[PDB]
RNA sequence: AGAACCUUACCUGGUCUUGACAUCCACGGAAGUUUUCAGAGAUGAGAAUGUGCCUUCGGGAACCGUGAGACAGGUGCUGCAU
RNA sequence: GGCCGGGAACUCAAAGGAGACUGCCAGUGAUAAACUGGAGGAAGGUGGGGAUGACGUCAAGUCAUCAUGGCCCUUACGACC
RNA sequence: AUGUUUCUUCUUUUUUUUUUUGGUGAGAGG
């Protein structure tokens, strides 16, 4: 029910504490006995996390698996860029500006395409 | 970005049976420095909010002037209600002087070569309406080659 | 002649009293005598200790003082030896063992007393009082407290004539006793007068 | 739809339904709109003149059916046509619905 | 929310001036205690005698004197200084 | 002599609440608002009353409740009887 | 019907935490 109430978080930028760092994944503690995973492909190429570090990432998939991590978090995919812009730009959160497309080379360069219906606002 | 420049402060009041409460009419101007000019009208019950509420209209009042080589085009009449200011040409005179409380307005358009003289009544309020209105009906030689003649290059010689 | 305290009209029904213990009329005196002058000596030393309320509940042949601060690290000082120094200077005064309850708050900046002496701690050196208040007011606004009307008094700005103004943000109950709003006041006596302060910070409801 | 009565008195909640319904019909089904649209269709400009004033200050292109009595000072698309009919305005509304049938794909 | 002394800050007279009260400095007196008085009372003039606890036991906190004091005291004014 | 038993009915005693809202009926009125009659009830339209004194005016009073800038007395305007 | 004189102002800069199960007696192995 907590995950259902956090329907926004399941999709937006959840914040976790690094519990364990393995070679292939990072285990995050979200609180309330919820554990999330960032896979190696879901990390930025130059990030180095330590146990106890705070990490933000987009919850891009919830899997009802009988074993393993249920919550998959990304920092590399384009959704991380879109949701960071939604939080940092009020005009995107208010649906005044729309992000139409996002292309990303994680930890190097990204492009976002923005549109607005209000001729008084410069979306760029 | 908006390149703020702020000028005006003077009290206005209301005089109610309680008393007279000093509202603060404050004016400014907003522009790029390379063609987009437009201001906002602001007032509050203090000074720092009035310069902030005048900002939002100046975001939506920017009017372009087709800045030719960072100056004017040709001598235009900025006559409005209270001031009859001319916009005298000075083609790279390299002198940035205009009227009092108009000079700080014509830093935000960007120019460096123009003459002026506020004909009539020395008021700071009719300036910012006219110093865009003088700039408004002003047109670069291309647009008044786009209409008159129906030969662009022949007025260009 | 205006401005009754919503404090004194709402004590007990929503907010507990600042002293609760029984006495007869005959021992109303000696119980009362201890309360003022040691809180005088409490406010002398724990003025910099950021305290919120001092409820003194002294039962028959007993006394307990519930000190409500937010930085007890300077109240206990080191190894709690200064807590007994609060206790040795009160035991031979009232003649009764006076035990001390430093029960702290987790949040200092949502308190009526702390915002009052905040400007007063920075009034000594001449500050533009609006930004000084605005900072604390905004901080206390965004931190959950849904209403604030904040006051300063004296001769603000090095003035001579009478001046007072208030900054309204949110809900202020003075005709609804059900809701939750506090108020305090301290003073600033210096080489130019007494520059005073009131506050009305609103917390909530039932 | 589930509670709204068991948290206060029954007398209060009909004022809420008064607040709900009169802000339902007057805010319409426009709560899931994008806030600032790209166009706004005007049927008549006699007393909806505040819109064509307001829709012009943000550069939003907005239409207009005109009749004999109103002025084009402010509107963009002056289209003639009588504003007093029941089926004909729906014939106009059936015409734009053919365009809005392309205005989804 | 109560003018016989008091309250009382006003007046007459008689008085001490580091002072009714506070903290500190040197030293003394221990502190304490009843009573005879010049006198309106104030204040000041006296006699009998006493001495709990800690003892780092070359003496100290609780009380007053005499001397220098920093100050103390202000119902003396300004509510248009707050 | 409720004085001596008895009683938990009952006045009184004191607590947490139940009790009121134009809820219902009809006329009128713009299907609204709404006034006021009919009903029962302990009470009928904020049931009677108190507490709470908005923004502010009198730059209204107080320095003699207390605080406190300057001022003066500080062998006195301070102190005692 | 009458109601002095000289007297009242105006807004954009200040703000560190945090806490230092032993003994005795006998026997035996090397």
């Amino acid at each position: 029910m907590v995950v259902d109430q956090f329907r926004e978080h399941e999709g937006e930028i959840i914040t976790g504490v690094v519990k364990k760092v393995n070679r292939d994944n990072i285990s995050l503690d979200l609180g309330n006995n919820a554990e999330a995973v960032i896979l190696r492909e879901d990390m930025l190429p130059r990030e180095n996390f330590r146990p106890g570090d705070r990490v933000r990432g987009v919850l891009y998939s919830v899997r009802p698996e009988a074993r393993g991590a249920q919550l998959f978090v990304t920092r590399s995919k384009p959704e991380m860029l879109i949701e960071l812009f939604r939080i940092e730009v009020p005009e995107i959160g208010e649906e005044v500006i729309e992000i139409k497309a996002a292309a990303r080379d994680p930890g190097s360069r990204a492009k976002i395409a923005v549109k607005t219906n209000d001729k008084r606002i410069d979306p760029v | 970005e908006l390149q703020e420049k702020l000028i005006a402060v003077n009290r206005v009041s209301k005089t109610v049976k309680g008393g007279r409460i000093f509202s603060f009419t404050a004016l400014t101007v907003v522009g790029d420095g390379n063609g987009r000019v437009g201001f906002g009208y602001g007032k509050a019950r203090e000074v720092p909010a009035a310069i902030q509420k005048a900002m939002e209209k100046a975001r939506r009042n920017m009017i372009n002037v087709a800045l030719n080589n960072g100056t004017l085009q040709h001598p235009v009449k900025g006559v409005h209600t209270g001031s009859r200011v001319f916009m005298q040409p000075a083609s790279e005179g390299t002198g940035i002087i205009a009227g009092g409380a108009m000079r700080a307005v014509l830093e935000v358009a960007g120019v460096h070569n123009v003459l002026a003289k506020a004909y009539g009544s020395t008021n700071p309020i009719n300036v910012v309406r006219a110093t865009i209105d003088g700039l408004e009906n002003m047109n670069s030689p291309e647009m008044v080659a786009a209409k008159r003649g129906k030969s662009v290059e022949e007025i260009l010689g | 002649g205006q401005k009754v305290h919503p404090n004194g009209i709402r004590l007990g029904i929503v907010k507990p009293w600042n002293s609760t213990w029984f006495a007869n009329t005959k021992e109303f005196a000696d119980n009362l005598d201890s309360d003022f002058k040691v809180r005088q000596y409490l406010t002398k030393e724990l003025a910099k200790a950021s305290v919120s309320r001092i409820v003194i509940e002294r039962p028959a042949k007993s006394i307990r003082v519930t000190i409500h601060t937010a930085r007890p690290g300077i109240v206990i000082g080191k190894k709690g030896e200064d807590v007994e120094k609060l206790r040795k200077v009160v035991a031979d005064i009232a003649g009764v063992p006076a035990q001390i309850n430093i029960a702290e708050v987790r949040k200092p900046e949502l308190d009526a007393k702390l915002v009052a002496d905040s400007i007063t701690s920075q009034l000594e050196r001449r500050v533009m009082f609006r930004r000084a208040m605005k900072r604390a007011v905004q901080n206390a606004m965004r931190l959950g407290a849904k209403g604030i009307k904040v006051e300063v008094s004296g001769r603000l700005g090095g003035a001579e004539i009478a001046r007072t103004e208030w900054y309204r943000e949110g809900r202020v109950p003075l005709h609804t006793l059900r809701a939750d709003i506090d108020y305090n006041t301290s003073e600033a006596h210096t080489t130019y007068g007494v520059i005073g302060v009131k506050v009305w910070i609103f917390k909530g409801e039932i | 739809q589930d509670g709204t009565f068991d948290k206060l008195t029954k007398k209060e909640a009909l004022m809420r339904t008064r607040e709900l319904e009169k802000l339902e019909n007057s805010l319409g089904g426009i709560k899931d709109m994008g806030g600032l649209p790209d166009a706004l269709f005007v049927i008549d400009a006699d007393h909806e003149h505040i819109a064509i004033k307001e829709a012009n200050n943000l550069g939003i292109p907005v239409f207009a059916i005109v009749d004999t009595n109103s002025d084009p000072d402010g509107v963009d698309f002056v289209i003639p046509g009588n504003d007093d009919a029941i089926r004909a305005v729906t014939l106009y509304l059936g015409a734009v619905a053919a365009t809005v049938r392309e205005g989804r794909s």
